């Protein structure tokens, strides 16, 4: 009445050669609970992913009816074995005989036509059901035995009917079920010639198991082994990023007929939006499209603090000073940047629009001022300068005004030609978040190891409210390993974030693959009191199923060696 | 997590030559892919990369000339070569970009195996046998030779007597002459005793052509 | 752009776990820049992360530590099955990925005498109108010599191309193939042929030659 290792099917129909491929889909944990039934009129339990396994000969139960709740409440699939005439209907209803009760609306027709122990697995996941075949020759009576029983699909029908029950057994008979849940768990499967696997380790049972999935080998030496134990109780994943809120104006930016001169560079605030990033990536006419903080493709998954954009024009090849740590004349005189920028900037010809084949004296740079220009600085002075006061009217000797105007013409160089440079100085300031990408979120998951996809904090634990001394314009917070220990919610409810997690990974003590079959355990920070608790209650994150506490020693960096007294 | 090549390079300079890279059972729907540029002795010159979006990345030089396309559900990525120079013979790379927290690094995370997209004419090896035997040096140690010259591909090895012996020697890798061609020069070392002893034979084989040739030196 | 500058000198690895592996660049970058690897034959790898978040793959041995302008690659207990070519790459120009140059980690072992032996052109290909001047360097450890070619006591450059193999596993030693190619004209006007080897475990500089 336990699955000795039985319900191991393949993942995929990708032919792999000799491998260690590391299966996450697979379910049918080893050693599970089976409710097999030995023995209204149906025991038809909750589906929940199901194992069918029949130990009878002359062919009793032939017969399974997947769907939902009987008495005509849903669709259901027939699948009936009749005379080697597999008919697979999906339309038939219940208001051996329950086929012809009601004809209120049929489709699909789907025809197939042509001890023992055979074996089936059915999976239900995004509306598709998976049906292996497995045969193995038994010949005790007294339950099921051990064995692999590599399994083969048969038929892969979606049917877009998420599958609960299983009805229409026969009659006038042994009758037996054997029908078992499975577990979402991790899997290592074995890749032998000719294609069969006939070895697989479950990466679930036991923490010897877990410790011969670290390494990637099916023989453990001595000594000391652990790799994160992120293989031992998988969920879910939350998704963060909330509903859309009104567009960025990031179109109109460039948009404008008109442009300013670089020392008049306007600063427009970008705030309260969710950026879509789409005039940036394509129409792929920015010469000069560069990055320099964030990644110039990962811009839709994080959130900026707040964003500006800084237009100006400057002429032809002389866009080289807008990144930083460049110096010139275009980069202490006119426009700054810092020498942490974390932003991305752009450049566009407009050689059609702002040249004339007359005259295009419209635009100005500065190119004399006392010092250099601070970071994000700016000045629309206009007055001669000379180094020693000297107020300097125009013409009395030699005072001119600092300020060249361009040579903007039709018949000129590449290098001399109007470029206007839109600078977006992204910012990652502890502010809400006023810009980030279009996403949608889900609702907030308590007490699951579900991976949290936040802002701009990503990772794996046990989500959980918590209280902590937060301030209102902080959005997230980082521990002191530099991990993400708690950050607010973007769509509401603002609270605490994640709980502390599993106290580090336990490592596996072995002496030896070949010289015994024992296994312990290495907790590698941990105060070996509340382990126990932790365990007991399916809160801990390497928590094995067949799995006990029989002695544990506290000393300085106990380690407590669960395993051996 | 592991991405496999596909075809290789044979055309002249002025042709088009396009690429593939697989993908694997990882989610190959939300990371990135670039391409890298191997010349074997030169940098990694390549910055040619798609994303989720319809972000596609060229580099200054090539520019207009090239084009790149990726497929989710085929797992597929591909990299066509418009009006192909002659300074582009190199091995080509497929390459994932991630961030951990979100943005801060790339990491190369996962390579490929490479491609060669080589752009010039093929000939057929000529190779010198009859090295001498005795004319200067016939005591103490002397090396043969099994000289190769006029050959574009190089899927060439030369055994000695599939090992009889215990010398130990190897050949060396060819190099690219100004004219187009390349040369490989294997030699081995004398035994104790070789004068009129055990010969060896030069394996020298795999030609385009299918002519195959081996002589003794 | 940003400029990075790697180590101009390859480091002999010898039984020692003392690497001073830099990456220094032209602006400055807190966490923008990382470290990978290629064994020369396959496809590079990453190594080392951005100083702070080494994950799997690589042993934990491997440590890095960087910060401003100037980083520094801290390996532990070198092993045998981690040699090869180290680059490091800059993370900040996000469109321009442009990677460094490369740093060769090799054994350290006895300095060896190279057995310099040149041998004459061959008689097949005298028929054909060329000839090969080939010069054979085997069995030497430092990889660091370069020939030199004299036909008649006139100094021959230019139009030689040499060849040298990686490091065996048996003898730690390194293979050199220097080839000289001459016309056939140039090949009958002269007579002697000299092959000078200039070597820094030699004594001696050894130089050979023959006549015609």
């Amino acid at each position: 009445h336990t699955s000795s290792m039985r319900g191991v099917y393949y993942p995929d129909e990708i032919f792999r050669s000799d491998t260690l491929y590391l299966t996450q889909d697979l379910f049918l944990p080893f050693y599970s609970n089976v409710t097999g039934f030995h023995t209204g009129n149906p025991v038809i339990p909750f589906k929940d992913g199901i194992y069918f396994a029949a130990t009878e000969k002359s062919n009793v139960v032939r017969g399974w009816v997947f769907g939902s709740t009987m008495n005509n409440k849903s669709q259901s699939v027939i699948i009936i074995n009749n005379s080697t005439n597999v008919v697979i209907r999906a339309c038939n209803f219940e208001l051996h005989t329950m086929i012809f009760d009601n004809a209120f609306n049929c489709t699909f027709e789907y025809i197939s036509d042509a001890k023992h122990l055979r074996e089936f697995v059915f999976k239900n996941k995004d509306g598709f059901l998976y049906v292996y075949k497995g045969y193995q020759p038994i010949d005790v009576v007294r339950d099921l035995p051990s064995g692999f029983n590599t399994l083969k699909p048969i038929f892969k029908l979606p049917l877009g009917i998420n599958i609960t029950n299983f009805r229409a057994i026969l009659t006038a008979f042994a009758a037996a079920y054997f029908v078992g849940y499975l577990k979402p768990t991790t899997f290592m499967l074995k890749y032998d010639e000719n294609g069969t696997i006939t070895d697989a380790v479950d990466c679930s049972q036991n923490p010897l198991a877990e410790l011969k999935c670290s390494v990637k080998s099916f023989e453990i030496d001595k000594g000391i082994y652990q790799t994160s134990n992120f293989r031992v109780v998988p969920s879910g994943d939350v998704v963060r990023f909330p509903n859309i809120t009104n567009l960025c104006p990031f179109g109109e930016v460039f948009n404008a007929t008109k442009f300013p001169s670089v020392y008049a560079w306007e600063r427009k605030k970008i705030s309260n939006c969710v950026a879509d990033y789409s005039v940036l990536y394509n129409s792929t006419f920015f010469s000069t499209f560069k990055c320099y903080g964030v990644s110039a493709t990962k811009l839709n998954d994080l959130c900026f603090s707040n964003v500006y954009a800084d237009s100006f024009v400057v002429k032809g090849d002389d866009v080289r000073q807008i990144a930083p740590g460049q110096t010139g004349v275009i980069a202490d005189y006119n426009y700054k940047l810092p020498d942490d920028f974390m932003g991305c900037v752009l450049a566009w010809n407009t050689r059609n629009i702002d040249a004339t084949s007359t005259g295009n004296y419209n635009y100005k740079y500065r190119y004399l001022r006392h010092g250099k220009l601070r970071p994000f600085e700016r000045d629309i002075s206009n007055v001669p300068f000379s180094p020693d006061g000297k107020p300097c009217t125009p013409p009395a000797l030699n005072c001119y005004w600092p300020l060249n105007d361009y040579g903007f013409y039709t018949t000129t160089g590449i290098g001399y030609q109007p470029y206007r440079v839109v600078v977006l100085s992204f910012e990652l300031l502890n502010a809400p978040a006023t810009v980030c990408g279009p996403k949608l979120s889900t609702d907030l998951i308590k007490n699951q190891c579900v991976n949290f996809n936040f802002n701009g904090l990503t990772g794996t634990g046990v989500l959980t409210p918590s209280s902590k001394r937060f301030q209102p314009f902080q959005q997230f917070g980082r521990d002191v390993s530099d991990f993400t220990d708690s950050v607010r919610d973007p769509k509401t409810s603002e609270i605490l974030d994640i709980s502390p997690c599993a106290f580090g990974g336990v490592s596996v003590i072995t002496p030896g693959t070949n010289a015994s079959s024992e296994v312990a355990v290495l907790y590698q920070d941990v105060n070996c009191t509340d382990v126990s608790t932790a365990i007991h209650a399916d809160q801990l994150t390497p928590a094995w199923r067949i799995y006990s506490t029989g002695n544990n020693v506290f000393q300085t960096q106990a380690g407590c060696l669960i395993g051996a007294e | 997590v592991r991405l496999v090549e596909s075809g290789g390079g044979l055309v002249q300079p002025g042709g088009s030559l396009r690429l593939s890279c697989a993908a694997s059972g990882f989610t190959f729907r939300n990371y990135d892919i670039h391409w890298v540029r191997q010349t074997t002795g030169k940098g990694l010159e390549w910055v040619s990369a798609v994303g989720t979006s319809g972000d596609t990345y060229y580099l200054d030089s090539v520019k207009g000339r090239f084009t790149i396309s990726r497929e989710d559900a085929k797992k597929s990525v591909y990299l066509q070569m418009n009006s192909l120079r002659a300074g582009d013979t190199a091995m080509y790379y497929c390459v994932r970009g991630d961030a951990s927290p979100d943005n801060i690094y790339y990491y190369m995370d996962v390579w490929g195996t490479g491609t060669r997209v080589i752009v010039s004419s093929t000939k057929g090896p000529s190779v010198f046998p009859l090295a001498p035997s005795s004319k200067s040096t016939s005591g103490g140690t002397a090396a043969l030779g099994c000289l190769v010259k006029d050959y574009f591909p190089e899927p060439v090895t030369v055994s000695w007597n599939s090992g009889a012996l215990t010398s130990g020697v190897h050949t060396f890798p060819a190099v690219l002459q100004s004219s187009g061609l390349y040369s490989l020069s294997s030699v081995v070392t004398v035994p104790s005793s070789s004068l009129g002893t055990q010969t060896y034979i030069c394996n020298v084989n795999h030609k385009p052509s299918n002519t195959k040739v081996d002589k003794k030196v | 752009d940003i400029q990075v500058t790697q180590s101009p000198s390859p480091l002999s690895a010898s039984v020692g776990d003392r690497v001073t592996i830099t990456c220094r660049a032209s602006q400055t970058i807190g966490k923008y820049l990382n470290w990978y690897h290629q064994i020369p034959g396959k496809a590079p790898k990453l190594l080392i992360s951005a100083a702070s978040t080494l994950h799997s793959g690589v042993p934990s041995r491997f440590s890095g530590r960087g910060s401003g302008t100037d980083f520094t690659l801290t390996i532990s207990s070198l092993q045998p099955e981690d040699f090869g070519t180290y680059y490091c790459q800059q993370s900040y120009s996000s469109p321009p990925w442009t990677f460094g140059q490369g740093t060769k980690v090799e054994i350290k072992r006895t300095v060896a005498a190279p057995s310099v032996f040149i041998f004459p052109p061959s008689d097949e290909q005298l028929k054909s109108g060329t000839a090969s001047v080939v010069c054979l360097l085997n069995n030497f450890y430092p990889r660091e010599a370069k020939v030199q070619w004299k036909v008649d006591n006139a100094l021959q450059s230019g139009n030689s191309q040499e060849s040298v193999t990686e490091q065996d596993s048996k003898d730690s030693t390194y293979s050199l193939s220097s080839t000289l190619t001459l016309s056939k004209a140039d090949y009958e006007k002269h007579k002697v042929y000299a092959c000078e080897v200039t070597h820094q475990g030699l004594s001696s500089p050894v130089t050979k030659s023959f006549n015609r």
